């Protein structure tokens, strides 16, 4: 919180289907468990980790770079839910500020 | 049904390539990538069981049949969409009211034009003549 | 008012037989409405609470993208009020051919000074032909359409179960 | 104003089956309505009367100093008028997260609109899931109280014949 | 009760040095000015028949007894005051859901969340999960 007190749980989610196990209590096909797998596996396989299904040995590297992405979103994204003030950027300076109004005037 | 151009972006994916050619050796590299180390014996064993051309290298639709055959829907969803398969020749999604003239005449119970069109407007909701698979499940529930 | 719908008062053989008090009463509840081309006034669906005397140019009558009728000057359309006493949705679209001036007066209106008027409703009733029941459907077919029919008639209980139902049910309506 | 509100129009279920006509006759009872951040929208026990359409923003929902739901984009809530035929309290604040547009529409106005498009009414009430029913009231139990009452049971007639008889009512209740 | 701290005034205008130490020539002047002349014989038979520490002086708690001893409140009034002291353990003036849970437990009939919760909303009127002698006494009317 603003007072720093614990308020939400935050849960971020993917897919390792693909890169476990297939197990199926009953199917038409392994190969068909294989490509319902492959259907759920889809946003880190089909989009983010593309550099990776060409290359083996990629599971480590595939998942490291899925949770990474959250491990750098673990410092970026503590959002902290309070209402504050919407920031810039630093050295970029307000319209209407006091010394950037003062500046406009002098 | 509507998900099978969905799969396109996964089939895309699945070739290195990309070629409309699954490759053995392709799909070796994503197993291999995924983290399984399977043997190119049972990989050839899985073209075998899973093409319809089988010769190497499988198309997308080649594996839309695949795909019917894990689609495995519900009973009633199965049945108006059956219903709808039999009750649109066309398949273009909708239903004319000629389409459910031919299927009054394909069905034996012959009805009259004001009949025919009056079940066209209560099915329709929008009012263009033809009706949606939810228009038609909208008098299918009760 | 009465000066403002004299288009509709000396025209119409419904309004011929219309007291001065009645017509003062009519008069004031009238509205003329202006309308450009190409502005439809009343949609597929829309409910038709207002018969509207064409006092000037034209318009069409759209049902299923066909034209049903054609109103000219003097010609009176929406729903017949008194005699149905339901509002009902519009078969059909209504577009402007030209720059027309409608005279339209609203249901709950008309029906108070028609309740007022008792001698005068039944002459209304009697003398007021609708050009075009906006409530009822005109059932048609089109010629392409049968053409393309004919066409397939020459090309040409699993599902008569959940199908045949639903026709039972469509001989019961 | 079908223009305006095609942010509803467009991306709810429930509106993707609406008859043109059905859409104008909604478009013209919807307001748009802008709310400030912690600007909050319903109070705890104001009368639930329209529910609403967040088609921009985020909004929370406040029940007994917890959030309970999240509003976000294309979310609905309100009460479900057309099951329920009777006016509620709310049972939670409502604040108002960002800068938040909803399109609101009051349940005198939607029961007219449904009492009038029968066909549609059967599609909007299987179609519209409301994201937040803000008349039901959610039980639950805060994990600070639970805490402090598992310390207090690690802690620890005449009464009863003035306190059983309320307990007997809340049997009855 | 509520009057308590407002028979602080009082207290402090018994004694001449407001020292929480009622002196018995303190009480002689001011009976003696109230237009009575008592001997200091029975103000001291006065002080050992008041006093609980009895020892030539008293506190403002040590005449919080004879405050609840001459209060003597009526058949109802009491009832639902003791009635709150046992239902409200903690006796902060308001009723939390987990205390009537508490004496829920301790009542012997044990109730649901849903229904000790019902019973709270119920009895509350402003809506702030505790309610109060007047929303206690708003259901134990009829």
């Amino acid at each position: 919180n603003e007072q720093d007190k614990v308020v939400l749980f935050l849960c971020t989610f993917s897919d390792i289907t693909a890169f476990k196990q297939p197990i199926e209590d009953d199917s038409c096909k392994g190969w068909g468990k294989f490509a319902r797998l492959t259907r759920a596996l889809t946003s880190s396989r089909g989009v983010l980790q593309q550099l990776a299904p060409s290359v083996q040995k990629g599971e480590n590297v595939h998942k490291h770079s899925r949770l990474a992405e959250v491990l750098q979103l673990g410092s970026d994204i503590l959002p902290q839910y309070k209402q504050e003030a919407p920031k810039t950027p630093p050295h970029i300076i307000l319209h209407y500020c006091v010394f950037k109004t003062t500046w406009d005037w002098i | 049904e509507e998900q099978i151009a969905e799969f396109k972006e996964a089939f895309s994916l699945f070739d290195k390539d990309g070629d409309g050619t699954i490759t053995t050796k392709e799909l070796g590299t994503v197993m291999r990538s995924l983290g399984q180390n399977p043997t190119e014996a049972e990989l050839q064993d899985m073209i075998n069981e899973v093409d319809a051309d089988g010769n190497g290298t499988i198309d997308f639709p080649e594996f839309l049949t695949m795909m019917a055959r894990k689609m495995k829907d519900t009973d009633s969803e199965e049945e108006i969409r059956e219903a709808f398969r039999v009750f649109d020749k066309d398949g273009n999604g909708y239903i004319s009211a000629a389409e459910l003239r031919h299927v009054m005449t394909n069905l034996g119970e012959k009805l009259t034009d004001e009949e025919v069109d009056e079940m066209i407007r209560e099915a329709d909701i929008d009012g263009d003549g033809q009706v949606n698979y939810e228009e038609f499940v909208q008098m299918m529930t009760a | 008012c009465v000066h403002l719908n004299r288009k509709v008062f000396k025209e119409h053989p419904a309004f011929r037989l219309a007291s001065d008090g009645c017509l003062r009463a009519l008069a004031m509840e009238f509205q003329t409405v202006h309308c450009a081309p190409g502005d439809l006034i009343y949609h597929a669906g829309e409910s038709v609470d207002s018969l509207c005397f064409v006092v000037s140019g034209s318009l069409e009558v759209i049902q299923d993208d066909e034209v049903v009728a054609i109103l000219g000057k003097g010609d009176v359309f929406g729903d017949v009020f008194w005699k149905e006493a339901t509002l009902a949705q519009s078969c059909a679209n209504v577009r402007a051919l030209t720059y027309c001036d409608l005279h339209v007066i609203k249901r709950d209106a008309l029906q108070k000074v028609l309740e007022f008027y008792t001698a005068f409703s039944h002459s209304f009733s009697r003398n007021l032909i609708l050009t075009y029941n906006l409530r009822k459907r005109i059932v048609f077919r089109k010629i392409s359409d049968v053409k393309r029919e004919e066409e397939e008639r020459m090309k040409r209980l699993p599902p008569d179960h959940p199908v045949r139902r639903l026709f039972q049910r469509f001989r019961q309506q």
